[PDB]
C-alpha cells in the first residue's frame, strides 16, 4: 500500500512541474506562493518520497526548500564551477542593508561585474579565464561573457530573478544565503562574508 | 581529580520494617482493618514533618492484604481525618482476606 | 472572579473499574501505581468524556509517541468491558451551579474492535446524590446492575427540578459546555475540535509539539473581522453584477 | 463590552454613543468652522482615549 | 480608502504585539534544566511593511489603480502588491483571494519561540537541541500561552460573571526532576490551572491529592483497588 | 468512503509506484535508456503495469512507447516537461552498422560477442571511408594518425551507446561486447518499402526524428 | 546473531554483549528486578539513565551535576554507593 | 569460555566534558542527575564510538520517539565543542587482550553544521596507561592540552 | 537498528515488521543446490516473457 | 507447492489422484509470479519462483 496523504500529494496537478524543477536543483523560496505552500503542506510525505532516491529534501532555516544528493544518489549529479561559487558569494555580499536604499532590490549586471573585478584577486581571475591571460581587453570581454553565462546558470537555480525585459537587471532572492558564511554569536555579516571572499 | 563518593540513608527501609511487622497481626487473625483508625493511631508515634511518608508507606503495606468488598456497592467512601493540621484519607474497610 | 473547577471523575464498568469515582484536587492530582495498574486508562476516560469524537480519538502507546496512524485500531476498544459503560465529569461554575456531563460507551459486536458513544448532560442534581448511585441499581446480588439510558431517563425525570438532556450531535454538546463555562472556546466546527484535541493530547504526551510549532500563528492569534466586512459590503455591488453577466 | 452591559451603556450614552473622544476640545475650536461635511449633530468628549 | 485602512491595520498589529508582550512577562524566570526563560518573538515581514508604508504615504502615485471601477478593492490590493516586489509569482489563483489574504492582518506577522539557554543568549527552540526535561517544560509553557490567548479571545462572547475552567495533563511525569516540578507547580498555581499527573510512584508531591492504585484478580476477574490521601502541608 | 486510495489514484498505479524497482527505472528512463528483454527484472516490471506507467508519464507530456521488438523507451512531445535531445551523425553510422551486425546470420555463431575491430572493419567496408573521414578532420586523406583518431571517436561513441542501453560490454573484457534488439530504431527510415521522403515526413511528424 | 557466526569465528572468542535504555524511570521496581535478572543470566551488560537513582543496590552509579562557570559550562561527576 | 567485556568509556572536549572517563560495571551501570546534566550525551558518545557511520547517526529527543522525521539536523554537531574531540572504548578480549577502539571527531567550519570522523585502533598498550593521560599533554601548571 | 531501538526502548516498529530478516540465518548449502535450479528457472522466465 | 514441483509425472501419477496436487498448478503460480506485495526494500526480493 501507500500512505493516503502521500498519494493525495503526488496526485496534485502541481506535482509534475515541481518534481521536474526539483530534480534540476532549483530552490523554492517564499516568492513561489503556490509551490511553497504545497511543500509546506506535504513536507512530511515528500521527504519520505525523495528518500527512496537517496536524495535529501531540506528546508533551509531562512525558509526555502531544496534537494541535497547523497553519495548513493539515484539522480545523476552535476557540479558548479569555481567562478560560479565566486559569483554566488558576491551575490550573498550584495544582500546588504544599504542595498535597500541603494537599489530598492533591483540590481544591474554592471554592479556585479564591477564588484567582482574590484573585490577579487587578480590571480584567481586569471585562473578563471586562462592562466596565460594578462590584463588584456579581450580577457575582460571573455570574463564579461562568462559572468553573463554563470548568472544565467544561477537564474536556473532560482538564486536570481531577471526583470522581464531583454536588459540585464535583476533582483536577489533570499535563497542566495546558501552561499553564505557560518554565523557565530554577535558576528557581523559583512565582516564574515568578506573574510570568506578573501 | 580522583572521584569522590556519597552514601544513601536506610531510614525509610527501617520504617517499612516496623510497619510491616506491626501490621502482620491483622492478616493472621483475619481481623477487619480500617485505614482511618490505623493511620490515626500510627501517626501519633512520629513528628509532623514525617507524617506524609509514614502515611504513604503504611498504605503501600496495607493494600496487599485482601480487598474491600464494599467497593462493588456503588457507594463512595468518605474522607476521614487522621490528624490535626487537616490530613484526610479515603478508603473502604478491608473485609475479604 | 472565582474561576470554575472540575470536581470529580467517575468510571463505570471499564476494564478494571466496575464503579470508581475520583475526587479531583483544586491544584494537583497525582495518580500512582505500578506498571499496568491503569493510570493512563483514567486519563483516557477523562479525555474521551471531554471530546467524544471517534475520528480524533487515538490512544497510541507512550513509546512510539510521535509516529503515523499505523494500525486501524485506535486503542480504545480494549479498555471497555462487555455491556454498558459510562464516563462522567462533575463541574462547579463561577455561579456555583452543579452540572454533570458525560457519555455512554458500548462495545459494538463484530470482527473489528469498534465502539459506540452517546453524550448526555444533567443539571440541577441535588448535592446529596453521587453519579455512581444514579447509574447503578443495588439488586440482591453481590454486585450491582448498571442501568441503560432508558432506565436513567425514567429515573431522572422523576426528580423535581432535574433536567436530563441527551444530544444527537457533538456540536450541540460542545455548545452547551461552552455556554456553561466548562471549556475556553466554543468548538464551531470539526477543525476547532481538531485543534482543541491537539492541545490536550500534546499536553498528555509532553514535549514541544510539532503541529503546534508549525501553525503557531493559527493558534496564538485571534481572527479579526473589522478589517474585512466593510470591503465585502462595498464589493457587493460588483460581485452581483459580475455573477449576473456570467 | 459584553451583551449584559451593552444595553446599560447604550442607554447611558444616549445620542452621544457615536461621538469622538478628544482630550482637549480647544484644539478643535479653530478647525470647527471648516466642518461643512458632517452629521447634523456631532458629539465630542474629553478624556484619555 | 488608503490611509485609514493602514491605520486600522497598524492599530490591530500594535494591540496584538502589546497583548503578546503582556503574556510574555508571565513566563520570565522559569527554570527547566539549563533553560531560564521563554518568549514569543513577533515581527513584521518586510514585503508587507513596505506595502503598508506605501499605502500610507505614496497613495497619489497609485490612485489610478485604486479608483479604477473596472476592478474591486481587494483586486486593487493584490495588483499593488504585485507591483511591489515584482519577483513574486502567483499560482494561477484569482487576484480576489490574494486580496483577501492581504486584508487579513495575521498574514503580516512572523512568529517564533525562543529560549534563554545557559550561558548563551536567546535561541530558537529546536527539539533536537534540548534535553528531555527542557523539551517537556517548554511544551507546557507554550500550552499555557495558547490557553490564555483563547480565554482572552472568547470573553467578549461570555457572561460577565463566568470564568472557564483550566486543566492539563502530564503522562510519565517521572521524566522531570524535583526543581522542574517545583517550577511547574508554581506556574500552574499562579495561573489557577489544575493538573493531573501520572508517575510510577517515583515522585511524591507533598501538595495536592494522591491516589494509590493496585490491580488484582478477584473471582477470576481484573479489579483495581484504590486509596487516596490529601491535605498534607 | 473518504480517506481511501481510490479517491485520488487507481490501486494498481499506487501499487506500481510503491515497488522497490520504480526509482531505479524512473531515473534511468528519464535519462533516455532503452529497456530490452535481457534485463528481466525491469522488463517484467514494465510489462506488468504498462498502462499505468503510460498514463502516469502522460502527465509530463511524454509518451512511454513500446517498439514491436519488445523494447520500451520515452518519446517527449513538443510541449514536454522533460528536455529532448538528438544523436550525432557518427552515432547514426555506428547505430545502423550495429543494426546490420545484429541481423547478420553469418556472425550469429559468435553468440553475440563482437570486437571493436570487427565493427570498424564492417563500417569501412560499407561506407565511403575517405569521405566519412571528413568528420574526423577536414584535411583527412588516409593518414594513420587520422585512422587511429577515427577509431578512438568510434570507441567513444560506442561507449555512449552503451549508456543508452543499446550494447553491453563483457564483465571482464572491454574490447568485446554484446548487442540488444534496441538497435532496430536505427532502421526506422526503411522498415517499410515505400518512398523515403514520405517516411521521413511521417517520422518528423511523429517526433521520432529530426533533420540536421 | 551470535549463533550464526559460530562457524566463521575462531573457536576461542565469545563476542561482547551490551545494550542501552534511556528514561529507565518509566519502569517500576518489579520490572527492573526482572530486567536485571534476565541480563545477568545472559552475561549481558547494561547502561541505563534516569533522573533519580532507581538502582541503589546493584552495579555502579554516577551522579552528574552541571555548573555554569566563567561564561562556559562544566560537568562534575561523583560516585554513589549502596550503604554508608 | 570467558566472554569479553567493556572496561571504560572516555570523552574529550565534548559539550560540558573536557576530559572524563567512566568505568563501566560487569553487569549494570547507572547515570543519574537532574535534567540537562548530560546523561543522554554520554549515551550518544558511546554509540558514536561504536558505529561511526554518519549516514545512520540520528539523535532524536526521547519524546518524538519512533517518528521518522528527516530532521534538518541530526543533533550530533551541537554536542561537540570547537577544536578536536575524541571518544574511545577500552575492551578486554576473551583472549585477555587489551584493545582500545575509538574515533577522532571535529567540527567542520562552514554554514552547514557538518562533522568529521576518523576511526582508529590501538593494540598492546601497557595496562598502566590510562586513555585520559594518553590523549593529553601536560602544559603549564596542571593545565593540560589536547593533542591531534 | 538494534542499538537505536534498545536506546529509545520499547517495541520497535521496524524490528517486528521484518522479524524474519533479523532472526533467521542464511545457509550456503541451500544456495549451492539452488544454483542449478536458478539457472533453469531464469531460462524459463526468458521464454515466458 | 514443494510437493507439486518435487514429485514428477511417471512414478507419482498414481499418487496424483489426490484433489490438492496437480501439474498445471505450477503454471497457475504464473499469476503469483508477476508481482508479490513486498513492502520494504533491501538486497533483492523478486517473485514466487
Ligand atoms: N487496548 C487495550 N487492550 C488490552 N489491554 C489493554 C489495553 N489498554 C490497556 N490494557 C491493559 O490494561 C492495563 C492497564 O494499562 P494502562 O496503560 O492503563 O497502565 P498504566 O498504569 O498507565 O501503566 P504505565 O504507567 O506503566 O504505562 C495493562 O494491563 C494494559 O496491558
Ligand atoms: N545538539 C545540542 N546542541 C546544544 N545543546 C545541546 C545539544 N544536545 C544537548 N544539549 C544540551 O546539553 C545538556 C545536556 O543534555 P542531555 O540530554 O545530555 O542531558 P540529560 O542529563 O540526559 O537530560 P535529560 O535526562 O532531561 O534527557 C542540556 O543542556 C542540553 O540542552
Ligand atoms: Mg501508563
Ligand atoms: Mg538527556
Amino acid at each position: 500500500f501507500m500512505p493516503v496523504k502521500l498519494a493525495q500529494a503526488l496526485a496534485n496537478s502541481l506535482f509534475p512541474e515541481l518534481d521536474s524543477q526539483l530534480r534540476a536543483g532549483r530552490h523554492i523560496g517564499i516568492d513561489d506562493l503556490d509551490n511553497h505552500a504545497f511543500l509546506m503542506d506535504f513536507q512530511e510525505q515528500l521527504e519520505e518520497f525523495y528518500a527512496r532516491y537517496n536524495v535529501e529534501l531540506i528546508r533551509a532555516p531562512e525558509g526555502f526548500f531544496y534537494l541535497r544528493p547523497r553519495s548513493t544518489t539515484l539522480i545523476p549529479r552535476s557540479v558548479l564551477s569555481e567562478l560560479d561559487m565566486m559569483v554566488g558569494k558576491i551575490l550573498c555580499y550584495l544582500y546588504l542593508s544599504p542595498e535597500r536604499l541603494a537599489n530598492q532590490g533591483i540590481f544591474t549586471s554592471q554592479e556585479l561585474y564591477e564588484e567582482l573585478i574590484s573585490l577579487a584577486d587578480e590571480g584567481k581571475l586569471m585562473k578563471f579565464v586562462n592562466q596565460r591571460s594578462s590584463g588584456s581587453d579581450l580577457d575582460k570581454q571573455k570574463l564579461q561573457e562568462k559572468v553573463r553565462t554563470t548568472l544565467n546558470r544561477l537564474r536556473r537555480l532560482g538564486m536570481v530573478y531577471f526583470l522581464p525585459n531583454n536588459n540585464n537587471k535583476f533582483t536577489i532572492t533570499e535563497a542566495v544565503f546558501r552561499f553564505g558564511a557560518d554565523v557565530r554569536s554577535g558576528d557581523d555579516p559583512r565582516e564574515i562574508q568578506l573574510r570568506m571572499i578573501r | 581529580l580522583e572521584l569522590e563518593y556519597e552514601e544513601f540513608s536506610e531510614i525509610n527501609d527501617q520504617l517499612a520494617a516496623m510497619i510491616e511487622k506491626a501490621l502482620l497481626v491483622y492478616q493472621q487473625e483475619q481481623r477487619p482493618l480500617d485505614l482511618g483508625a490505623v493511620l490515626r493511631d500510627y501517626l501519633a508515634q512520629h513528628p509532623l514533618p514525617r507524617h506524609f511518608d509514614v502515611a504513604r508507606i503504611l498504605v503501600d503495606q496495607a493494600v496487599r492484604l485482601g480487598v474491600a468488598e464494599a467497593d462493588f456497592s456503588g457507594l463512595p467512601a468518605e474522607w476521614l481525618a487522621i490528624n490535626d493540621y487537616g490530613a484526610k484519607v479515603q478508603a473502604h474497610v478491608i473485609d475479604t482476606y | 472572579i472565582e474561576r470554575g473547577k472540575f470536581r470529580s471523575l467517575t468510571l463505570v464498568n471499564w476494564n478494571g473499574f466496575f464503579a470508581r469515582t475520583f475526587d479531583l484536587d483544586e491544584l494537583v492530582t497525582t495518580l500512582s501505581g505500578g506498571n499496568g495498574a491503569g493510570k493512563s486508562t483514567t486519563m483516557a476516560a477523562f479525555v474521551t468524556a471531554l471530546i467524544p469524537d471517534l475520528t480524533l480519538l487515538h490512544f497510541r502507546n507512550t513509546t512510539e509517541a510521535g509516529a503515523t496512524s499505523g494500525s486501524r485500531d485506535k486503542g480504545l476498544h480494549g479498555k471497555l468491558r462487555a455491556g454498558v459503560c459510562y464516563s462522567t465529569l462533575d463541574v462547579i461554575n463561577s455561579r456555583h451551579q452543579r452540572v454533570v456531563v458525560g457519555v455512554r460507551l458500548q462495545q459494538v459486536a463484530g470482527r473489528d474492535r469498534k465502539v459506540d458513544i452517546k453524550p448526555f448532560m444533567i443539571q440541577g442534581l441535588p448535592t446529596a446524590i453521587q453519579p455512581t448511585q444514579l447509574l447503578t441499581e443495588n439488586v440482591g446480588e453481590r454486585q450491582a446492575r448498571v442501568l441503560p439510558l432508558n432506565e436513567l431517563k425514567d429515573r431522572l425525570d422523576e426528580m423535581e427540578g432535574v433536567q436530563f438532556k441527551q444530544f444527537n450531535s457533538i456540536t450541540d454538546y460542545h455548545a452547551q459546555m461552552f455556554d456553561l463555562g466548562v471549556i475556553p472556546k466554543r468548538l464551531r466546527s470539526a477543525s476547532d475540535r481538531s485543534k482543541f484535541y491537539r492541545l490536550i493530547e500534546a499536553s498528555l504526551y509532553g514535549g514541544i509539539s510539532s503541529a503546534i510549532t508549525r501553525s503557531l500563528r493559527d493558534y496564538l492569534l485571534p481572527e479579526n473581522s473589522g478589517v474585512r466586512k466593510a470591503f465585502q459590503d462595498m464589493e457587493a455591488a460588483l460581485r452581483e453584477n459580475r455573477i449576473t453577466l456570467e | 463590552i459584553t451583551i449584559d452591559d451593552a444595553p446599560y451603556f447604550s442607554a447611558l450614552y444616549g445620542p452621544a454613543r457615536h461621538g469622538i473622544v478628544v482630550p482637549d476640545l480647544s484644539l478643535v475650536r479653530p478647525h470647527l468652522e471648516t466642518l461643512e461635511d458632517c452629521p447634523e449633530d456631532l458629539y465630542l468628549i474629553e478624556g484619555d482615549p | 480608502s488608503s490611509k485609514s485602512v493602514a491605520n486600522i491595520i497598524r492599530k490591530t498589529i500594535q494591540r496584538e504585539q502589546n497583548r503578546i508582550r503582556m503574556l510574555n512577562q508571565g513566563l520570565q524566570a522559569v527554570s527547566f534544566g539549563q533553560v531560564r526563560g521563554v518568549r514569543l518573538n513577533v515581527n513584521v515581514r518586510e514585503s508587507h511593511a513596505i506595502l503598508l508604508d506605501v499605502l500610507s504615504e505614496q497613495q497619489e502615485q497609485h490612485q489610478d489603480l485604486f479608483n479604477s471601477q473596472r476592478l474591486t478593492f481587494s483586486e486593487a490590493m493584490a495588483k499593488l502588491y504585485q507591483r511591489l516586489n515584482p519577483q513574486v509569482d502567483m499560482g494561477q489563483r484569482l487576484p480576489q483571494t490574494i486580496g483577501e489574504e492581504l486584508l487579513d492582518y495575521r498574514n503580516y506577522l512572523e512568529l517564533d519561540v525562543e529560549v534563554n539557554r545557559g550561558s548563551d543568549g536567546w535561541l530558537k527552540a529546536e527539539s533536537g537541541a534540548l534535553s528531555t526535561g527542557e523539551a517537556i517544560g517548554t511544551g507546557m509553557s507554550i500550552l499555557v500561552m495558547v490557553v490564555q490567548s483563547w480565554e482572552e479571545e472568547s470573553r467578549r462572547l461570555r457572561g460577565k460573571d463566568i470564568s472557564p475552567c483550566r486543566l492539563l495533563f502530564l503522562d510519565e511525569a517521572a521524566r522531570l526532576d524535583a526543581k522542574s516540578i517545583a517550577t511547574l507547580f508554581e506556574l500552574c498555581e499562579r495561573l489557577q490551572m489544575q493538573l493531573i499527573i501520572a508517575a510510577p510512584e517515583n515522585i511524591s508531591p507533598e501538595k495536592g491529592t494522591t491516589y494509590k492504585l493496585v490491580r488484582k484478580v478477584f473471582k477470576n476477574h481484573e479489579h483495581v483497588h484504590v486509596v487516596g490521601l490529601r491535605g498534607f502541608g
